[PDB]
Protein backbone atom coordinates (compact mmCIF):
# COMPACT_ATOMS: atom_id res chain seq x y z
CA UNK A 1 0.00 0.00 0.00
CA UNK A 2 3.02 2.75 -0.74
CA UNK A 3 2.26 4.52 -4.39
CA UNK A 4 4.50 7.02 -5.70
CA UNK A 5 3.00 10.06 -7.91
CA UNK A 6 4.85 12.15 -9.56
CA UNK A 7 3.79 16.04 -10.94
CA UNK A 8 5.48 18.55 -12.52
CA UNK A 9 6.35 17.77 -16.01
CA UNK A 10 5.57 20.08 -18.88
CA UNK A 11 6.51 21.69 -22.32
CA UNK A 12 8.90 25.00 -21.79
CA UNK A 13 11.55 26.86 -24.13
CA UNK A 14 15.06 25.82 -23.94
CA UNK A 15 16.86 27.38 -20.88
CA UNK A 16 13.54 27.37 -18.93
CA UNK A 17 12.65 25.74 -15.74
CA UNK A 18 10.72 23.22 -14.04
CA UNK A 19 10.40 21.33 -10.95
CA UNK A 20 9.37 17.55 -10.68
CA UNK A 21 8.12 15.93 -7.57
CA UNK A 22 8.15 12.67 -6.27
CA UNK A 23 5.74 12.16 -3.75
CA UNK A 24 5.18 8.84 -1.64
CA UNK A 25 1.74 8.42 0.44
CA UNK A 26 -0.13 4.68 1.78
CA UNK A 27 1.85 2.78 4.68
CA UNK A 28 5.33 4.21 4.13
CA UNK A 29 8.22 3.84 6.62
CA UNK A 30 11.91 4.28 6.31
CA UNK A 31 12.77 5.35 2.38
CA UNK A 32 16.73 3.75 1.70
CA UNK A 33 16.76 5.88 -1.86
CA UNK A 34 15.42 7.18 -4.56
CA UNK A 35 16.48 7.87 -8.44
CA UNK A 36 15.46 9.69 -10.84
CA UNK A 37 15.63 8.53 -13.98
CA UNK A 38 14.19 9.64 -17.89
CA UNK A 39 13.81 8.03 -20.81
CA UNK A 40 12.62 9.09 -24.31
CA UNK A 41 10.58 6.06 -26.15
CA UNK A 42 13.11 3.35 -27.18
CA UNK A 43 15.87 4.70 -25.43
CA UNK A 44 17.56 3.07 -22.53
CA UNK A 45 16.04 4.82 -19.63
CA UNK A 46 19.19 7.01 -18.54
CA UNK A 47 20.24 8.09 -14.55
CA UNK A 48 19.38 11.70 -13.68
CA UNK A 49 20.23 12.32 -9.84
CA UNK A 50 19.65 10.67 -6.76
CA UNK A 51 19.21 11.08 -3.10
CA UNK A 52 19.71 8.35 -0.23
CA UNK A 53 20.24 10.00 3.57
CA UNK A 54 21.03 13.21 2.34
CA UNK A 55 23.50 11.98 0.02
CA UNK A 56 23.09 13.34 -3.64
CA UNK A 57 24.58 12.16 -7.43
CA UNK A 58 23.71 13.42 -10.34
CA UNK A 59 24.69 12.88 -14.48
CA UNK A 60 27.48 14.23 -15.52
CA UNK A 61 25.25 15.50 -18.48
CA UNK A 62 22.99 17.39 -15.48
CA UNK A 63 25.23 17.85 -13.15
CA UNK A 64 25.36 22.37 -12.57
CA UNK A 65 21.80 22.25 -13.84
CA UNK A 66 19.54 20.03 -11.90
CA UNK A 67 19.08 19.16 -8.23
CA UNK A 68 17.61 16.96 -6.08
CA UNK A 69 15.83 17.94 -2.58
CA UNK A 70 14.29 16.23 0.03
CA UNK A 71 11.41 18.40 1.27
CA UNK A 72 12.31 19.04 4.93
CA UNK A 73 8.63 18.45 6.39
CA UNK A 74 7.24 16.27 3.58
CA UNK A 75 7.66 12.46 2.17
CA UNK A 76 8.28 14.26 -1.22
CA UNK A 77 11.74 14.82 -3.25
CA UNK A 78 12.02 17.45 -5.67
CA UNK A 79 13.77 17.54 -8.74
CA UNK A 80 14.65 21.23 -9.75
CA UNK A 81 15.73 21.69 -13.15
CA UNK A 82 17.30 24.78 -14.83
CA UNK A 83 18.65 26.00 -17.92
CA UNK A 84 16.96 22.92 -19.69
CA UNK A 85 17.78 21.46 -22.87
CA UNK A 86 16.36 19.88 -25.90
CA UNK A 87 18.70 16.94 -25.19
CA UNK A 88 16.67 16.92 -21.68
CA UNK A 89 13.20 15.56 -23.22
CA UNK A 90 12.20 12.69 -22.13
CA UNK A 91 9.78 10.91 -19.63
CA UNK A 92 11.13 11.45 -15.93
CA UNK A 93 10.65 8.54 -13.60
CA UNK A 94 11.28 8.30 -10.09
CA UNK A 95 12.05 4.92 -8.36
CA UNK A 96 12.28 4.55 -4.66
CA UNK A 97 13.11 1.71 -1.87
CA UNK A 98 11.07 2.00 0.78
CA UNK A 99 9.79 0.11 3.36
CA UNK A 100 6.70 0.08 4.35
CA UNK A 101 4.50 -0.25 8.14
CA UNK A 102 5.36 -3.54 9.48
CA UNK A 103 8.73 -4.42 7.70
CA UNK A 104 11.86 -3.77 7.64
CA UNK A 105 12.77 -4.49 3.81
CA UNK A 106 13.07 -1.65 1.22
CA UNK A 107 10.94 -2.55 -1.41
CA UNK A 108 10.72 -0.97 -4.86
CA UNK A 109 8.35 1.52 -6.18
CA UNK A 110 7.99 3.59 -9.31
CA UNK A 111 5.77 6.35 -10.47
CA UNK A 112 3.89 7.10 -13.31
CA UNK A 113 6.01 9.35 -14.97
CA UNK A 114 6.02 12.53 -16.33
CA UNK A 115 6.57 14.18 -19.72
CA UNK A 116 9.19 16.97 -20.21
CA UNK A 117 9.54 18.53 -23.55
CA UNK A 118 12.23 21.54 -24.29
CA UNK A 119 11.46 22.87 -27.51
CA UNK A 120 14.71 25.47 -29.16
CA UNK B 1 -4.67 -25.43 9.00
CA UNK B 2 -4.40 -22.60 7.06
CA UNK B 3 -3.00 -22.64 3.51
CA UNK B 4 0.41 -21.52 2.82
CA UNK B 5 -0.39 -18.38 0.78
CA UNK B 6 2.16 -18.97 -2.13
CA UNK B 7 -0.20 -17.19 -4.49
CA UNK B 8 0.52 -14.17 -3.13
CA UNK B 9 3.99 -14.46 -4.12
CA UNK B 10 3.54 -16.12 -7.85
CA UNK B 11 0.46 -13.94 -8.53
CA UNK B 12 1.80 -10.43 -7.58
CA UNK B 13 0.87 -8.50 -10.64
CA UNK B 14 3.97 -6.56 -10.08
CA UNK B 15 7.24 -8.15 -9.47
CA UNK B 16 10.64 -6.99 -8.07
CA UNK B 17 13.92 -5.65 -9.92
CA UNK B 18 16.24 -7.98 -8.78
CA UNK B 19 19.14 -5.42 -7.19
CA UNK B 20 15.62 -4.91 -4.93
CA UNK B 21 14.65 -8.76 -4.82
CA UNK B 22 11.47 -9.32 -2.66
CA UNK B 23 11.42 -11.81 0.01
CA UNK B 24 8.19 -13.16 1.78
CA UNK B 25 8.46 -15.86 4.71
CA UNK B 26 5.91 -18.44 4.93
CA UNK B 27 5.16 -20.11 8.28
CA UNK B 28 2.50 -21.53 10.23
CA UNK B 29 0.47 -23.49 6.87
CA UNK B 30 0.29 -26.41 4.82
CA UNK B 31 1.55 -26.06 1.21
CA UNK B 32 0.79 -28.50 -1.64
CA UNK B 33 3.65 -28.46 -3.39
CA UNK B 34 2.21 -30.51 -5.97
CA UNK B 35 0.37 -27.73 -7.49
CA UNK B 36 3.61 -25.74 -8.27
CA UNK B 37 5.50 -28.79 -9.49
CA UNK B 38 2.66 -29.86 -11.75
CA UNK B 39 1.69 -26.37 -13.58
CA UNK B 40 2.52 -26.01 -17.16
CA UNK B 41 3.13 -22.14 -16.45
CA UNK B 42 6.01 -22.78 -14.76
CA UNK B 43 9.56 -23.34 -17.23
CA UNK B 44 11.87 -23.96 -14.48
CA UNK B 45 11.14 -26.20 -11.80
CA UNK B 46 14.58 -27.39 -10.02
CA UNK B 47 15.38 -27.99 -6.39
CA UNK B 48 18.38 -28.25 -4.17
CA UNK B 49 19.47 -30.24 -1.05
CA UNK B 50 16.03 -32.08 -1.12
CA UNK B 51 14.17 -33.79 -4.44
CA UNK B 52 10.65 -33.31 -5.10
CA UNK B 53 9.38 -36.29 -4.28
CA UNK B 54 9.59 -35.76 -0.74
CA UNK B 55 8.16 -32.03 -0.42
CA UNK B 56 4.87 -32.74 0.87
CA UNK B 57 6.15 -35.27 3.23
CA UNK B 58 8.41 -32.73 4.97
CA UNK B 59 7.82 -30.00 7.28
CA UNK B 60 10.09 -26.95 8.04
CA UNK B 61 10.51 -24.23 10.44
CA UNK B 62 10.21 -21.55 7.98
CA UNK B 63 10.12 -21.31 4.20
CA UNK B 64 11.21 -18.08 2.47
CA UNK B 65 9.64 -17.22 -0.85
CA UNK B 66 12.30 -15.29 -2.90
CA UNK B 67 11.12 -13.09 -6.31
CA UNK B 68 12.29 -10.64 -8.77
CA UNK B 69 12.64 -10.62 -12.84
CA UNK B 70 15.73 -11.33 -14.84
CA UNK B 71 16.27 -12.56 -18.64
CA UNK B 72 16.12 -15.64 -19.77
CA UNK B 73 19.30 -16.83 -20.27
CA UNK B 74 20.58 -15.25 -16.29
CA UNK B 75 17.89 -18.14 -15.18
CA UNK B 76 20.60 -20.17 -15.43
CA UNK B 77 22.67 -18.08 -12.31
CA UNK B 78 19.99 -19.07 -10.22
CA UNK B 79 21.59 -22.01 -8.56
CA UNK B 80 24.50 -22.62 -6.16
CA UNK B 81 27.60 -22.43 -7.32
CA UNK B 82 27.02 -19.90 -9.98
CA UNK B 83 28.38 -16.62 -11.49
CA UNK B 84 28.13 -13.74 -13.39
CA UNK B 85 26.39 -10.33 -12.88
CA UNK B 86 23.01 -11.95 -11.74
CA UNK B 87 24.76 -14.24 -9.01
CA UNK B 88 27.49 -12.18 -8.10
CA UNK B 89 25.88 -8.77 -8.19
CA UNK B 90 22.51 -9.13 -7.57
CA UNK B 91 21.18 -12.26 -5.88
CA UNK B 92 23.31 -15.08 -4.94
CA UNK B 93 22.38 -18.86 -3.29
CA UNK B 94 24.38 -20.40 -0.95
CA UNK B 95 26.44 -24.07 -1.56
CA UNK B 96 24.28 -25.68 0.56
CA UNK B 97 21.46 -24.21 -0.38
CA UNK B 98 18.09 -26.31 0.62
CA UNK B 99 15.44 -25.58 -2.01
CA UNK B 100 13.57 -24.72 -5.29
CA UNK B 101 14.00 -22.49 -8.18
CA UNK B 102 10.90 -21.97 -10.25
CA UNK B 103 10.76 -19.51 -13.29
CA UNK B 104 8.36 -18.37 -16.48
CA UNK B 105 8.37 -16.49 -19.13
CA UNK B 106 7.00 -13.15 -18.32
CA UNK B 107 7.15 -11.08 -21.59
CA UNK B 108 3.33 -10.28 -21.66
CA UNK B 109 3.65 -8.90 -18.46
CA UNK B 110 7.02 -7.49 -18.16
CA UNK B 111 7.90 -6.03 -21.56
CA UNK B 112 7.10 -2.68 -23.22
CA UNK B 113 7.10 -1.47 -26.52
CA UNK B 114 9.46 1.31 -26.51
CA UNK B 115 11.26 -0.71 -23.10
CA UNK B 116 10.31 -1.29 -19.92
CA UNK B 117 11.79 0.82 -17.76
CA UNK B 118 10.87 -1.43 -14.43
CA UNK B 119 13.22 -4.44 -14.16
CA UNK B 120 16.83 -2.92 -13.44
CA UNK B 121 20.03 -4.71 -12.51
CA UNK B 122 23.10 -4.28 -10.76
CA UNK B 123 25.85 -3.93 -13.27
CA UNK B 124 28.81 -3.08 -11.09
CA UNK B 125 30.12 -3.82 -7.91
CA UNK B 126 33.48 -4.22 -5.96
CA UNK B 127 32.84 -7.22 -4.78
CA UNK B 128 30.72 -10.82 -5.11
CA UNK B 129 27.72 -10.50 -2.66
CA UNK B 130 27.47 -13.29 0.20
CA UNK B 131 24.67 -15.77 -0.30
CA UNK B 132 21.24 -13.99 0.67
CA UNK B 133 22.77 -10.25 0.59
CA UNK B 134 20.88 -7.66 -0.63
CA UNK B 135 22.47 -4.37 -2.01
CA UNK B 136 19.93 -1.56 -2.86
CA UNK B 137 22.42 1.48 -2.49
CA UNK B 138 23.12 3.84 -5.95
CA UNK B 139 26.17 5.00 -5.07
CA UNK B 140 28.66 5.84 -8.35
CA UNK B 141 30.50 3.50 -9.21
CA UNK B 142 34.40 4.55 -9.02
CA UNK B 143 35.95 2.58 -12.08
CA UNK B 144 39.18 4.67 -12.09
CA UNK B 145 41.79 6.82 -10.35
CA UNK B 146 39.69 9.83 -10.77
CA UNK B 147 37.56 10.02 -7.64
CA UNK B 148 33.68 10.39 -8.88
CA UNK B 149 32.81 13.12 -6.44
CA UNK B 150 29.30 12.14 -7.00
CA UNK B 151 29.19 12.60 -10.63
CA UNK B 152 28.32 9.97 -13.25
CA UNK B 153 30.27 9.87 -16.34
CA UNK B 154 33.83 8.56 -17.84
CA UNK B 155 35.00 6.12 -15.41
CA UNK B 156 31.90 7.08 -12.73
CA UNK B 157 29.34 4.87 -13.48
CA UNK B 158 25.52 4.57 -11.92
CA UNK B 159 25.43 0.77 -11.09
CA UNK B 160 22.11 -0.30 -11.98
CA UNK B 161 21.01 -0.94 -15.50
CA UNK B 162 17.38 -1.24 -16.95
CA UNK B 163 16.95 -4.66 -18.44
CA UNK B 164 14.60 -2.69 -21.72
CA UNK B 165 12.61 -5.19 -22.41
CA UNK B 166 11.04 -4.52 -25.25
CA UNK B 167 8.30 -7.45 -26.74
CA UNK B 168 10.33 -8.36 -29.84
CA UNK B 169 13.46 -9.40 -27.84
CA UNK B 170 14.49 -13.24 -28.58
CA UNK B 171 13.90 -15.10 -25.91
CA UNK B 172 17.01 -15.67 -24.23
CA UNK B 173 16.69 -11.35 -23.78
CA UNK B 174 12.82 -11.96 -22.72
CA UNK B 175 12.12 -10.94 -19.07
CA UNK B 176 11.20 -14.03 -16.52
CA UNK B 177 9.66 -14.26 -13.45
CA UNK B 178 11.57 -16.06 -10.68
CA UNK B 179 10.42 -17.23 -7.48
CA UNK B 180 13.16 -19.01 -4.84
CA UNK B 181 11.90 -20.99 -1.89
CA UNK B 182 14.64 -21.65 0.69
CA UNK B 183 13.25 -24.30 2.99
CA UNK B 184 14.62 -23.68 6.91
CA UNK B 185 15.25 -26.81 9.19
CA UNK B 186 16.23 -24.97 12.77
CA UNK B 187 15.93 -26.64 16.25
CA UNK B 188 12.63 -25.00 16.98
CA UNK B 189 9.08 -26.72 16.18
CA UNK B 190 8.49 -27.32 11.90
CA UNK B 191 5.34 -25.06 10.84
CA UNK B 192 4.87 -25.16 7.26
CA UNK B 193 4.21 -28.57 6.48
CA UNK B 194 3.43 -30.90 3.40
CA UNK B 195 -0.27 -32.30 3.01
C1 LIG C 1 -2.38 -17.89 -9.18
O1 LIG C 1 -3.69 -17.53 -9.70
C2 LIG C 1 -4.33 -18.60 -10.40
C3 LIG C 1 -5.56 -18.02 -11.06
O2 LIG C 1 -6.27 -17.17 -10.18
C4 LIG C 1 -4.64 -19.69 -9.39
O3 LIG C 1 -5.37 -20.75 -10.00
C5 LIG C 1 -3.34 -20.21 -8.80
O4 LIG C 1 -3.64 -21.16 -7.79
C6 LIG C 1 -2.49 -19.07 -8.20
N1 LIG C 1 -1.16 -19.56 -7.87
C7 LIG C 1 -0.73 -19.81 -6.63
C8 LIG C 1 -1.71 -19.56 -5.53
O5 LIG C 1 0.41 -20.23 -6.41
Amino acid sequence: QVQLVESGGGSVQAGGSLRLSCAASGDTGRTCNLVWYRQAPGKELEFVSSISDGSTNYAGSVKGRFTISQDNAKNTVYLQMNSLKPEDTAVYYCAATISRTGSLWCEEYWGQGTQVTVSS
Amino acid sequence: TNLCPFGEVFNATRFASVYAWNRKRISNCVADYSVLYNSASFSTFKCYGVSPTKLNDLCFTNVYADSFVIRGDEVRQIAPGQTGKIADYNYKLPDDFTGCVIAWNSNNLDSKVGGNYNYLYRLFRKSNLKPFERDISTEIYQAGSTPCNGVEGFNCYFPLQSYGFQPTNGVGYQPYRVVVLSFELLHAPATVCGP
